[PDB]
């Protein structure tokens, strides 16, 4: 349960996330 | 009690058939009808089929039907274990 | 093709009559049910013959329950879950 | 590897708007199958 | 050259293939360039400068496959052989019977033209553990297994019954039956006791398997 | 199917194992037609122009063109198809298609588009190699005969040959 948490600490997760958000917003 | 095959070597269907379903039902109802203890949250019924019906919605019955091979031999399953289709 | 199937299984063509399936190796009172009954039964008399009660017309006969449908199982109680409840 | 050819489609949807619906249609689902990837 | 004895010849050429076709089918080793020879050669081979058929030069020795050996190691080697008399008599059978025991052969083949004494045929049981089966040429001319309506049938072996038997659930005398003077009993050679197996083609699973015992 | 003294009538009921009220009418595709349409049909190649798939299609139609896996299972998918068409022309020699069998799958694509409100003019997101994996274990997950013999596994896809032709032919 924690490893979740571990990955969300690292910057480049949000990074992929609000990348993934703008392609959304393209699309 | 040679004939009874053990649970690993069970191979007959995992579903109940219309007949053993109906079987069970009316022995169910009659226990019912003749004043034996129930078994789930009766809830303003009182027919002892519907409960029976309410009875094995939430597979609580607590009955085995044994099946008969055309040899002799017999296969044993427990009413919880046997999947009823709706 | 099952009723083809039942006229062609002892290796030959068997007749839909009493010549037919009253001559087979069935239960005594079940061939004696149509059209030829006491001569079949004064045969069974004389040959000894045993019947084992397991169709339809000798436990129709008996008044009993034949092994039909919902008669083809054994519904028996199991105490462990009962004990569990 | 999906990151050159997010590019690369990146870099012709930026060139070429002025392609039929069909090609743009047709590339944004190419994208959105890399980012699924 | 009288039409008649092209006719003959032609005739006992196709019983010929016939009987070839048959060996076989029971499991024998034969080329399928033999069982393909044309008219012409057997004219030339097995015809004398008149042009009589020469029967008694068509007698042969087969043996059994290495696979069938494997799935029948009792299976021994056949014998098949002609008679140019129009009836066989007693002398000519008990010479053949005699040939065939001297060979020390399990089974053979005695194929006739029109009739065997009874006397003749007094002999054919008389001779365990080989088995005499007779062929009378008249029915030997078209092969009955190559019709449309009759499936293919397979012999069974001991440990293949067994399985089955066991798989089943069942006593040998549950199982459908098929007689003895049946046609294609008679093609395989089948004894009592044996259990031979049927494919067919069907409208609703296109392919069943069924299985019957020589009674 | 036994009688009262225990005699085996047939190894299977019908030869299927099926209710003779679960069964309509259905027509196998793979019998009829010429060559030419069948092979328009049913045959797909990533490496001859004739007979690619338009990547306006596929989601990923782009990027497996050339590839090689994906071209040897739909070589082994053709074989399996043309193999089918052998075996039913031999077993129904008259040609005709429209046989009774279960399950009506007309019926359950129907509803499957529906339901869904699949829209044919944009590009789907499946994948070739779900598609045949899931139909051959689709395949796999069709059960008649419970046995563990070798004897059994023969009888069970026996009785399932034809279904599994038909439902090869309509996916």
């Amino acid at each position: 349960t924690n490893s979740e948490d571990k990955l969300s600490k690292v910057q480049l997760y949000e990074d992929l996330c609000r990348y993934e958000d703008t392609l959304s917003k393209l699309v | 009690k040679e004939k009874a095959i053990p649970k690993d070597q069970r191979a007959t269907t995992p579903y109940m058939t219309k007949y053993e379903r109906a079987r069970i039902l009316g022995t169910r109802a009659l226990q019912i009808s003749m004043n034996a203890p129930v078994f789930v949250d009766l809830e303003g019924e009182t027919d002892p089929l519907r409960i029976a019906m309410k009875e094995l919605a939430e597979k609580k019955i607590p009955l085995v039907i044994r099946r008969y091979l055309p040899d002799g031999s017999f296969e044993d399953w427990s009413v919880e274990e046997l999947i009823v289709d709706l | 093709a099952l009723l083809v199937d039942v006229m062609t299984t002892q290796g030959g063509l068997t007749s839909v009559t009493r010549h037919g399936f009253n001559r087979s190796n069935t239960g005594a009172l079940m061939r004696c049910s149509f059209e030829e009954t006491v001569e079949i039964l004064f045969e069974a008399g004389a040959s000894a013959e045993l019947d084992d009660c397991r169709g339809v017309s000798e436990n129709v006969i008996l008044g009993q329950m034949a092994p039909i449908g919902t008669g083809a199982f054994d519904v028996m109680i199991d105490e462990e879950s009962l004990v569990k409840y | 590897e999906f990151i050159p050819h997010i590019f690369y489609s990146l870099h012709q949807i930026r060139k070429d708007p002025n392609n039929l619906s069909n090609q743009l249609e047709t590339l944004t689902g190419s994208i959105r199958h890399r980012l699924k990837l | 050259m009288d039409q008649e004895n092209e006719r003959n010849i032609s005739r006992l050429w196709r019983a010929f293939r016939t009987v070839k076709e048959m060996v076989k089918d029971r499991g024998y080793f034969i080329t399928q360039e033999e069982v393909e020879l044309p008219l012409e050669d057997f004219k030339a081979k097995y015809c004398d400068s008149m042009g009589r058929p020469q029967r008694k030069m068509m007698s042969f020795q087969a043996n059994p496959t290495e696979e069938s050996i494997s799935k029948f190691p009792d299976m021994g080697s056949l014998w098949v052989e002609f008679c140019d008399e129009p009836s066989v008599g007693v002398k000519t059978m008990k010479t053949f019977v005699i040939h065939i025991q001297e060979k020390n052969f399990q089974t053979g083949i005695f194929v006739y033209q029109n009739n065997i004494t009874p006397s003749a045929m007094k002999l054919v049981p008389s001779i365990p553990p080989a088995t005499i089966e007779t062929f009378n040429e008249a029915a030997l001319v078209v092969n009955i297994t190559h019709h449309e309506l009759v499936p293919k049938h397979i012999r069974l072996s001991s440990d293949e019954k067994r399985e089955l038997l066991k798989r089943y659930r069942l006593k040998e005398s549950q199982l459908p039956r098929i007689q003895r003077a049946d046609p294609v009993a008679l093609y395989l050679g089948l004894k009592r006791g044996e259990v031979v197996k049927i494919i067919r083609k069907s409208e609703t699973s296109g392919r069943y398997a069924s299985y019957r015992i020589c009674m | 199917t036994r009688n009262s003294l225990g005699n085996v009538i047939q190894f299977i009921y019908g030869e299927d194992g099926m209710d003779a009220a679960h069964i309509e009418k259905q027509s196998l595709d793979t019998i009829g037609g010429s060559d030419a349409a069948f092979e328009k049909r049913y045959r797909v190649d990533l490496l001859n122009t004739d007979h690619t798939l338009d990547p306006s299609l596929l989601e990923s139609g782009s990027e497996i063109l050339g590839d090689l896996k994906l071209q040897v299972l739909l070589d082994e998918e053709y074989k399996q198809l043309v193999k089918d068409r052998k075996f039913l022309r031999e077993v129904f020699v008259d040609g005709e298609a429209n046989w009774p069998l279960p399950v009506n799958i007309r019926r359950i694509i129907q509803n499957a588009q529906q339901t869904f409100h699949i829209d044919h003019t944009k590009p789907s997101d499946l994948t070739i190699k779900d598609i045949v994996l899931g139909v051959k274990d689709l395949q796999e997950n069709l059960l008649v005969l419970r046995g563990k013999n070798e004897i059994i596994q023969n009888a069970q896809r026996d009785a399932v040959t034809l279904f599994c032709c038909l439902l090869r032919s309509r996916l």
